[PDB]
RNA sequence: CUACCCUUGGUUGUGUGCUGUUCUAAUUGGUAACUGUUAUCCAGUUUCAAGACAGUGUUAGGUGGGCAGUUUGACUGGGGCGGUCGCCUCCUAAAAGGUAACGGAGGCGUACAAAGGUACCUUCAGUACGGUUGGAAAUCGUAUGUAGAGUGUAAUGGUGUAAGGGUGCUUGACUGUGAGACAUACAGGUCGAACAGGUGAGAAAUCAGGUCAUAGUGAUCCGGUGGUCCAGUAUGGAAUGG
RNA sequence: GGACUGUUUAACUAAAACACAACUCUAUGCCAAACCGUAAGGUGAUGUAUAUGGGGUGACACCUGCCCAGUGCUGGAAGGUUAAAGAAGGAGGUUAGCGCAAGCGAAGCUUUUAACUGAAGCCCCAGUGAACGGCGGCCGUAACUAUAACGGUCCUAAGGUAGCGAAAUUCCUAGUCGGGUAAAUUCCGUCCCGCUUGAAUGGUGUAACCAUCUCUUGACUGUCUCGGCUAUAGACUCGGUGAAAUCCAGGUACGGGUGAAGACACCCGUUAGGCGCAACGGGACGGAAAGACCCCGUGAAGCUUUACUGUAGCUUAAUAUUG
RNA sequence: UUGUGGUAGACGAGCGUUGUAUUGGAGUUGAAGUCAAAGCGUGAGCAUUGGUGGAUCCAAUACAAGUGAGAAUGCCGGCA
RNA sequence: UUCUCGCAGUCAGACAGUGGGGGAUAAGCUUCAUUGUCAAGAGGGGAAGAGCCCAGAUCAUUAAAUAAGGUCCCCAAAAUA
RNA sequence: AGGGGUGAAAUUCCAAUCGAAAUCCGUGAUAGCUGGUUCUCGUCGAAAUAGCUUUAAGGCUAGCGUGAGAUCACAAAUAAG
RNA sequence: UGUCAGAGCACAUUAAUGUGUGAUGGCGUGCGUUUUGAAGUAUGAGCCGGCGAGUUAUGAUAGCAAGCGUUAGUUAACCAGGAGAUGGGGAGCUGUAGCGAAAGCGAGUUUUAAAAGAGCGUUUGUUUGUUAUUAUAGACCCGAAACGGGUUGAGCUAGUC
RNA sequence: CCUGAGUAGCUCGGAAAACGUUAUUUUGAGUGAAUCUGCCCAGACCAUUGGGUAAGCCUAAAUACUAAUUAGUGACCGAUA
RNA sequence: AAUAAAUAGUCAAUUAAAGCAAUACGUGGUGAAGUGAAACAUCUCAGUAGCCACAGGAAAAGAAAACGAAUGUGAUUCCGUGUGUAGUGGCGAGCGAAAGCGGAACAGGCCAAACUUAUCAUUAGAUAGGGGUUGUAGGGCUUGCAAUGUGGACUUGAAAA
């Protein structure tokens, strides 16, 4: 199988809270979305984590 | 008779004799399942009637 | 002038092993002699030949059917050979659902930061006529045309003011859940009202828990990674787990 | 076909099989190599390269061609990779102590990692075929046709040389032709697109020999045209002794049909007084052997290998005996 | 009133054998065994008489089983 | 025939009618859907037949009426036109 | 002298037996495979199907049987609309 | 090879529409096994008699029944007693409060920010006897080809001396 | 002043304990300590606390079994047992 | 004897050992396979069978460098429970304690070293005695008090039952 999955982690508590998909070949730039955080209990920026 | 060492460590009993268990497909390959599926499989369950008889004498 | 830090060479000096010699006392001999002993063995004493080698013990590589223990699938108009083994779409399937054959046709082991969400605007393909390059067919204008167009894909079903195209703002491709149902031997799968938190679009109503829908997936065990309001084998930690 | 004399599957295969004298290769310098054991010990051998062990071929005569790419074996400078082991250091755990906390933190022990050193082997380089083995296609071309001496081209490590060839090898094939016969899938000679012959798993010949295989022929005969006669011992009859396998109970016909698909027993017809004796085998899917062929079993055993996991043995290094 | 074919199978009710414990009874005027007969029961089964036989046996209620033979190319003995 | 508990057996099916697939509109062929029988079911018809038709055997009766099928003889039972 | 011996080599011979003797022991090896399993009566009475299976002559769950209990109608059957 | 009817023959009984034989008429292809299907041209038994295959020990569940009961119920080893019933022996076991991985809380608890929602609970016991099933033992009986360990065999045969 | 040295530890291969090697126990090869302010242990390890004195020996009873002698018993067998 | 001495060796005397069985128990060394896991190699079977050595009337074990979490127990052995629990397992088949509690029986002794005595060419580092046997540390060195008993796993006798 192919591995197009990627992990999205918070930028305040540095916790990984999301699992998404990304095409490294097509999309070259790191994701910088904003999602809900269970720890901070608010919306905060989640970035791609290795 | 000896209690099976694999029957225990996987099946806990309750007050009324129901045998609690954990849902499978919760070990790896997470991206191949939806968050709905994962959060439904996180919760525990009980053995069905088709297996209750086989697990009762196993414990 | 007085100090510390780099490249390189020599020096008396120690600390390690690396190949190279010499020596004998460890050790070895299926060299010879004597004795026990009227005795080819063995033992003792020499002599010769070796010599820190060899041989032996422990540890670790290489080769090793010499030898041993086993494995070498199932379906199958008998077996072998060829073909297939999971999931999705249509027909056979006899107008609910279900229904087999080594029956008839095909695909899948994905793709999209936009092809998701929302608000607004907008609607075919083809053909006819008229027009430089430009041509049967690029683009333009008008008319006709009720889907033969598009809907990422293999088919089926759906959908022409839509679920198709464009633009603006965004990330609900959320967190904790979940009454009730579909289908099922089990394990698993599918739909989902509604509640709390905090958001996106929009004036608002409302919509958003991924895409028009159905394939795009693999249990348990084992170990690794991040977080953690749990444990920590007398106590405090740590190790090791949850 | 085997040179020969011989040997072999006691109780179905005596042969072309094995062996044999002979040829060649390889190992072995003597406490020799090889072999039995765990070791002592012993065979080799009370032998010494004109000797011993193993592989292959199998008198005698003539020959034994090409390929060292792969595998095996031998040798090799350095170079790259690699185990155990040793080892400069590094990272943590604990706390004397320092610090308002936070945190830092000596030694001691303790957990772990580790540059570097580290043989053989492997990668690499040459040789080696009487070592395991291998040793091709397509296209055009000569003044009747036919064929291609000859030329071009692809690949390989090299593309089968001599000899022999329808063979114990030839599928097509009972190949063509000649001989043997009135007539010849067998036999002899020859031809050669030899699918797939071929040179020590040897190639081609060869006098003698074979309870070997194959073909033609003279004499000879009951093998046969074609059966017949005679004598014994049986068989048969009488007197004596007296088994065997088999067996659900039987009082056990034939024709057509039916039926678990081939009937003594069922249906419909036909035939047949009761019971022996001597015969011959049609049937009783006759008797003897829980089918050896086929399939199944997550059966067994033997054997093979670059199937897996191990191991005896062999070899290399560290360490102790060890200066 | 509705019923009563039946394999695999489920359920219920009983018979029979041997022994033990409590009661009672029979037996050299003949027990068991064993043979025969023209009996009784829904079934396993149970009696009566006579012959042979020569010393133990029966009925009831409970209990415990080496408790029921037609088949296994079953074992042993005998006989076709 | 729904729910709960105890004990199972079954996982080789066969044929007939009807709608099809494979085969050749062949098979007492093979694979399905449905109605029945046999398996596990005797009796009567089919001359004889596991599966076709009539039906479902508690035992006895030398009683009566019928189903499929039949009424010259075998073999119970008919006559008219 | 037996995961051994011997073999002018055939799987030869090794006490009428040899792809590895004979005998005793582990041992009552294991066999999803054959065969057999012993008294009676009464009530009821199947299945040969689905999925999974190194599974196809086996096994588990579901479906069909039986015993006990509950559910009285809203449950389940037979007809008409 | 019997059964239902049935003459004739010969007797007289567990007195019973009696018994023995059966001229003749109607009907009629054994028993177990295994199979969709066996009269079977499938299989097993020649006949008779005896022997011959669901047990025991320790536990679990369920049905039935008895004893004791709501701070219940019941002993194991061991001691005494007849190789006894039993008495002593309360060690323990089941139930009495559950939930959670766990610290922990408690008619509540786990999840979660949540008290909302959801999962589990907010009650019906125990010890024996009997029966059925099941687990460990060879576990209903018979049957392998085999495997491993020990001993006996070269008086046959093969080789060597 | 004395209190058990190739000893306890440690390394490399194994094992014993329920443990498939690991705190504790044992050992084939190598190395190797300290001396009551000492040494070992309380499941890696360190510190505090606590427990105990390895590297020397002997030890009745309760426990295991019956070939044999004496007495006796059996819901054990009664010539295929 | 080689080889002066001395050993090796030779001879003589005395004392013990050999072997067997009880188809049974104990200890130690070595140690499989059939089988199960529905195959099989880890594992199980199983430290079982077998082979060997040594006994005894029993053997083995044994007096804490211990358990283990406490104002705790205080040699070994055997029985019940703890429990099929904690754990250990291709985490599969399976395997399975150690504490604690209740019982049967109960028992603790003795050497080495210190220090000291006598003797060995006293190079003793050796022989034969006194002293000592431990953990709330013991013993030795020097100095005093109190002791003449109680009890043994103990020898000979006598008497009785
Ligand atoms: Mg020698
Ligand atoms: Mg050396
Ligand atoms: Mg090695
Ligand atoms: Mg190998
Ligand atoms: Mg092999
Ligand atoms: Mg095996
Ligand atoms: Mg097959
Ligand atoms: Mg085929
Ligand atoms: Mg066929
Ligand atoms: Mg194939
Ligand atoms: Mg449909
Ligand atoms: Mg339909
Ligand atoms: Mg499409
Ligand atoms: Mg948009
Ligand atoms: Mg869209
Ligand atoms: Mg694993
Ligand atoms: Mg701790
Ligand atoms: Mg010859
Ligand atoms: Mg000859
Ligand atoms: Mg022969
Ligand atoms: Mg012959
Ligand atoms: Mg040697
Ligand atoms: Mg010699
Ligand atoms: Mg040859
Ligand atoms: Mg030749
Ligand atoms: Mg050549
Ligand atoms: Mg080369
Ligand atoms: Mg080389
Ligand atoms: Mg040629
Ligand atoms: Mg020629
Ligand atoms: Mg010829
Ligand atoms: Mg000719
Ligand atoms: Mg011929
Ligand atoms: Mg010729
Ligand atoms: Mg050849
Ligand atoms: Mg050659
Ligand atoms: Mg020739
Ligand atoms: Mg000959
Ligand atoms: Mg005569
Ligand atoms: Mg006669
Ligand atoms: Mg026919
Ligand atoms: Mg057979
Ligand atoms: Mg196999
Ligand atoms: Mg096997
Ligand atoms: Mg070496
Ligand atoms: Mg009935
Ligand atoms: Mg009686
Ligand atoms: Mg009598
Ligand atoms: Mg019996
Ligand atoms: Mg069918
Ligand atoms: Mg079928
Ligand atoms: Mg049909
Ligand atoms: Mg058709
Ligand atoms: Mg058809
Ligand atoms: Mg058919
Ligand atoms: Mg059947
Ligand atoms: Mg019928
Ligand atoms: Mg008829
Ligand atoms: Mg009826
Ligand atoms: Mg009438
Ligand atoms: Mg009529
Ligand atoms: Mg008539
Ligand atoms: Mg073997
Ligand atoms: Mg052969
Ligand atoms: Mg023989
Ligand atoms: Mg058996
Ligand atoms: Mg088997
Ligand atoms: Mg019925
Ligand atoms: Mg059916
Ligand atoms: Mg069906
Ligand atoms: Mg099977
Ligand atoms: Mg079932
Ligand atoms: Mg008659
Ligand atoms: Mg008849
Ligand atoms: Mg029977
Ligand atoms: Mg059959
Ligand atoms: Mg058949
Ligand atoms: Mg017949
Ligand atoms: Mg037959
Ligand atoms: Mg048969
Ligand atoms: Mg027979
Ligand atoms: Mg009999
Ligand atoms: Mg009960
Ligand atoms: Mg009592
Ligand atoms: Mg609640
Ligand atoms: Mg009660
Ligand atoms: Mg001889
Ligand atoms: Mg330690
Ligand atoms: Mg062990
Ligand atoms: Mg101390
Ligand atoms: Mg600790
Ligand atoms: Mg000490
Ligand atoms: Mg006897
Ligand atoms: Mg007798
Ligand atoms: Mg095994
Ligand atoms: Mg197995
Ligand atoms: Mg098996
Ligand atoms: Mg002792
Ligand atoms: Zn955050």
């Amino acid at each position: 199988a192919v591995k197009r999955s990627t992990r999205l982690g918070c930028n305040d508590c540095r916790e990984i809270n999301y699992l998404t998909f990304k095409n490294v070949k097509k999309n070259p730039e790191k994701l910088a979305l904003n999602k809900f955080c269970s720890r901070c209990r608010k919306v905060v920026v989640h970035k791609e984590v290795k | 008779m000896k209690v099976k060492s694999a029957a225990k460590k996987r099946f806990k009993l309750t007050k009324s004799g129901q045998i609690k268990r954990k849902h499978a497909y919760t070990s790896h390959l997470a991206p191949h399942k939806t968050t709905k599926q994962k959060r439904h499989l996180r919760k525990q369950g009980t053995v069905s009637a088709s297996d209750f008889k086989r697990i009762g004498n196993l414990i």
